[PDB]
């Protein structure tokens, strides 16, 4: 059966990063390679142990209409098992298009490496529009992996989810870190803090990044590739096995194609 | 006391061939930013450039006149300053926003044009600088013991500068821009200062000794007559021949060790200065060479100074790995070079003296056989860089990366050891020259019966 919308708050993820060389490139080995170092040191708490990915349990599945399904769909990616728009009560896109190259700044590059940013959700119209003004809850738990890529510290925004809990216990996205938060409703409270890795932003920000330099060459200057890492996300709490389809993964390939939902047993 | 002073003309173009040599192709992927297709396309044309100016910078040499200076003590006049500007001014990268890959090739060939112009007249002035043989060979013997410790000062201060010279390793998987650029800028200053202060003490002693009244004073033909001359004698042929299979061979093994050191056989990913050490080696031997060749040193010299390389070097067929005794491999290798530097590069006077009594009037060709002695060496460069990329390229190294197939292995140890085992074999075979030391002493009286 799938996770409540305050499971998916409370449920941890863990991101494994795996890096590929070019094997094109033959120039630029010192500066490549502390700007691979410093990307390295860049992520401090990852999954150590390398990743299981593939159909875990594939039991014939018992399961509710879920409340949240994340849909990706790409050209050429690894394949997950897919839940009719009926099952899931809302739904978030990944598109990567939106994603552009921004130039990562390094000590030692006469040309700045540039890195894809990573892709954003989008959402059916009318679903998040509720505003409500309601910041306060923009604060999640101290996280020391600030970067390029991944920040869960900035808290732009706080919105909430309409179709979701009107009447009370609202939920909030925060887009900017693709995150989301829920709250009880009562006078007297208690609240719990986010993990430092959100389900949904592990889910999200799982595609391979190909950093990119340019090199001064007779007849024009040329584009060098330098390396590329993939993102796998990993639960790392019981359960919380992505039910996707039939299918019940432990663990996301670098780029899925589906549509899944975080579930139990 | 002018021995030391002319040796010291070494060093000047020693420490600046080695250090490009061994820093120009890293600084030229690293510290600048040039792709590998044009990286490889400088270091060729630089390479041929330098061996097509040899021939006509001598030739230029040979027409030169004397006047109101040395015969060829100008050329090291003219070439010091612009020289020296071109090796600091080729290190800095020049901030442009087009043509910039340009302008490292241009200051490439033309320092190495320059720094010839310097070299050619150094090396022709020993037969000038003293008529008689022994002062002759002893300050060639100095003049090569300097310049091979201009080989190990050069690495070692660039080295210790710049910071580890060694082979950039790609990670398996399974400190700012401008600081660097202003170490290689230091570097730069601080070798064309030895560059400078070099060529001034060598230039305040030498006081080179003119011609004597010459049996034919006219009819001199630059162009064809001495070309044509020198073919038709046949010893310095020979001995060009003989020296040509050794000195590849060695230039082989010190060129493409930098890279065995690490992917083959190699305990340690940084040579970590056991090139110093073995340059180091070859220069406090020379001098024993010298005095060697003093005690029967005909051709046993050469013999025994090819040969000793073998046994040595060959102990790697045992191969199984012991790294103190394979440095003083290294050593042992060091005392083989040392002669190969030495004896064949200082055994030409005596072919030149022989030419010179043998046909009497063709005078003025000395800067002939240097010149075109120093364009085989740079051609014997050329062809061992060209078989090393060859045969590698046709076995193993698709990629630079950390980890490095067997393959690479196979053909880079027959490589580094068996080619030039079999090379200086078939080189020391073929090596059996005219003059001994009777031919000498018999040369030696004609000598003093002209004048
Ligand atoms: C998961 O999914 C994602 C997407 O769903 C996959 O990610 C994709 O991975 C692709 C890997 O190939 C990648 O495709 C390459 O993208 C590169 C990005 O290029 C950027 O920059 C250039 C221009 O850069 C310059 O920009 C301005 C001027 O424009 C300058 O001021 C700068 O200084 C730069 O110099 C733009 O063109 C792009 O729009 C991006 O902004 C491209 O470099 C690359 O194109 C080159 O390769 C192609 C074939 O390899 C070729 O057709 C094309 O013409 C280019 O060729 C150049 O390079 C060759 C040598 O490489 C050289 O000889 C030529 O002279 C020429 O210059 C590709 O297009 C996708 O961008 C990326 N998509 C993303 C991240 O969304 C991921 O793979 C997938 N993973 C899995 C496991 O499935
Ligand atoms: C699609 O996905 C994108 C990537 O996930 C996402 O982009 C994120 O957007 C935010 C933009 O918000 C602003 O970011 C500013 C960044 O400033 C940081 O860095 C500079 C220098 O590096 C420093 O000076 C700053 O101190 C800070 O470290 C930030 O300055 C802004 O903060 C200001 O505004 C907020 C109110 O909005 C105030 O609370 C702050 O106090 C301050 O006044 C502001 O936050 C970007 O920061 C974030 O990093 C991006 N994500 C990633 C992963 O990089 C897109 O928003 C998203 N779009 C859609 C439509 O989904
Ligand atoms: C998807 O990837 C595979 C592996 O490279 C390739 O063979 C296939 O053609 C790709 N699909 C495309 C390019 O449409
Ligand atoms: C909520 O979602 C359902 C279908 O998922 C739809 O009937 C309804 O109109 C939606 N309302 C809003 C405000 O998105
Ligand atoms: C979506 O969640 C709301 C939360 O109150 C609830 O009505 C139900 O679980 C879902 N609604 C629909 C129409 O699926
Ligand atoms: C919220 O908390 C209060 C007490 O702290 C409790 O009475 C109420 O049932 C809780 N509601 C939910 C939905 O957790
Ligand atoms: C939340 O914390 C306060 C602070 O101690 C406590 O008094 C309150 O009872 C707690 N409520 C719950 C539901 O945990």
């Amino acid at each position: 059966y799938p996770a409540s919308p305050r499971e998916w708050t409370s449920i941890e993820a863990e991101l494994h990063i795996s890096y590929r060389w070019d094997p094109n490139l033959k120039g630029l080995m010192r500066p490549a390679n502390s700007l691979l170092s410093t990307v390295k040191q860049d992520f401090p708490d990852i999954r150590q142990k390398p990743p299981i990915f593939g159909p875990i349990f594939t039991n014939i599945n018992l399961m509710g209409i879920a409340p949240i399904c994340v849909t990706a769909k790409r050209k050429n990616g690894t394949n997950v098992g897919t839940l009719p728009s009926t099952v899931c009560n809302v739904t978030f896109t990944v598109d990567p298009n939106q994603q552009t190259y921004q130039t990562y700044t390094h000590n030692q590059f006469r040309h700045q490496p540039r890195f894809p940013k990573p892709p954003n959700i989008t959402f059916p119209q009318g679903t998040l529009l509720d505003k409500s003004t309601r910041f306060c809850q923009g604060r999640p738990s101290s996280c020391s992996t600030r970067n390029f890529w991944f920040r869960p510290a900035d808290y732009n925004q706080c919105l909430q989810i309409s179709n979701l809990s009107s009447t009370a216990e609202w939920v909030l996205l925060d887009q900017t870190r693709n995150s989301l938060f829920w709250e009880n409703k009562t006078k007297g409270a208690n609240q719990s803090q986010t993990p430092c890795v959100q389900v949904l932003a592990g889910m999200t920000i799982a595609t391979s990044y190909l950093g990119i330099s340019a090199v001064s060459e007779f007849f024009g200057t040329s584009l060098t590739p330098l390396f590329h890492f993939h993102i796998s996300t990993c639960l790392k709490t019981q359960g919380a096995f992505y039910i996707c389809g039939q299918s019940i993964h432990q663990c996301l390939p670098s780029n899925w194609t589906g549509t899944c939902t975080i579930g139990y047993v | 006391c002018n021995k030391l002073c002319y040796a010291v003309g070494g060093a000047p173009y020693q420490v600046t061939g080695c250090a490009l040599g061994f820093f120009l192709q890293i600084y030229l992927l690293d510290v600048a930013q040039v792709g590998p297709f044009s990286a490889s396309i400088i270091l060729f044309v630089g390479r041929a450039w330098d061996a097509i100016t040899d021939p006509l910078v001598g030739f230029c040499i040979s027409k030169s006149s004397w006047t109101r200076l040395g015969r060829l003590m100008p050329w090291i006049i003219f070439s010091t300053p612009l020289a020296v500007i071109a090796y600091f001014l080729i290190w800095f990268v020049p901030d442009f926003p087009h043509g910039q890959t340009y302008w490292y090739l241009l200051f490439y060939c033309l320092f190495e044009t320059l720094v010839t112009c310097f070299h050619v007249p150094y090396s022709a002035l020993t037969m000038f600088i003293s008529t008689e043989q022994s002062e002759r060979d002893s300050a060639t013997a100095y003049r090569m013991t300097v310049e091979v410790l201009g080989t190990v000062l050069g690495t070692a201060i660039q080295g210790q500068i710049v910071g580890q010279a060694d082979t950039p390793c790609f990670q398996d998987l399974n400190t700012s821009h401008r600081e660097t650029q202003n170490a290689y800028l230091l570097a730069a200053g601080v070798i064309a200062s030895i560059y400078v202060i070099c060529a001034v003490i060598l230039t305040l002693g030498v006081r080179e000794q003119r011609e004597p009244y010459e049996a034919q004073q006219s009819e001199p033909m630059s162009f064809f007559r001495g070309l044509r001359l020198v073919m038709s004698h046949g010893p310095y042929i020979k001995l060009i021949a003989g020296f040509l299979f050794t000195s590849l061979a060695f230039m082989l093994v010190e060129g493409n060790f930098a890279l065995f050191c690490t992917y083959t056989l190699g305990f340690r990913n940084e040579f970590q200065n056991l090139l110093l050490a073995i340059m180091l080696s070859a220069t406090l031997t020379i001098p024993i060479w010298q005095w060697f060749l003093t005690r029967f040193g005909k051709k046993t010299a050469v013999y025994v100074g090819i040969s000793s390389a073998v046994p040595f070097l060959i102990l790697v067929a045992l191969m199984e790995s012991n790294l103190i005794v394979t440095y003083v491999v290294a050593v042992a290798a060091g005392i083989s070079v040392a002669a190969a530097f030495l004896l064949p590069w200082s055994m030409l006077p005596d072919v030149i003296d022989d030419f010179h009594l043998k046909q009497p009037h063709s005078h003025g060709t000395e800067p002939i056989f240097f010149s075109f002695y120093v364009f085989f060496t740079k051609f014997a460069s050329g062809v061992s860089l060209g078989i090393s990329t060859l045969s590698l390229d046709f076995a193993g190294y698709q990629t630079r990366g950390c980890s490095q197939p067997e393959r690479v292995k196979f053909t880079l140890k027959m490589l580094v050891t068996m080619a030039p085992i079999v090379l200086i074999l078939l080189g020391l075979l073929l090596f059996k020259l005219y003059p001994i030391d009777e031919e000498r002493r018999r040369q030696n009286k004609k000598a003093l019966q002209a004048l």
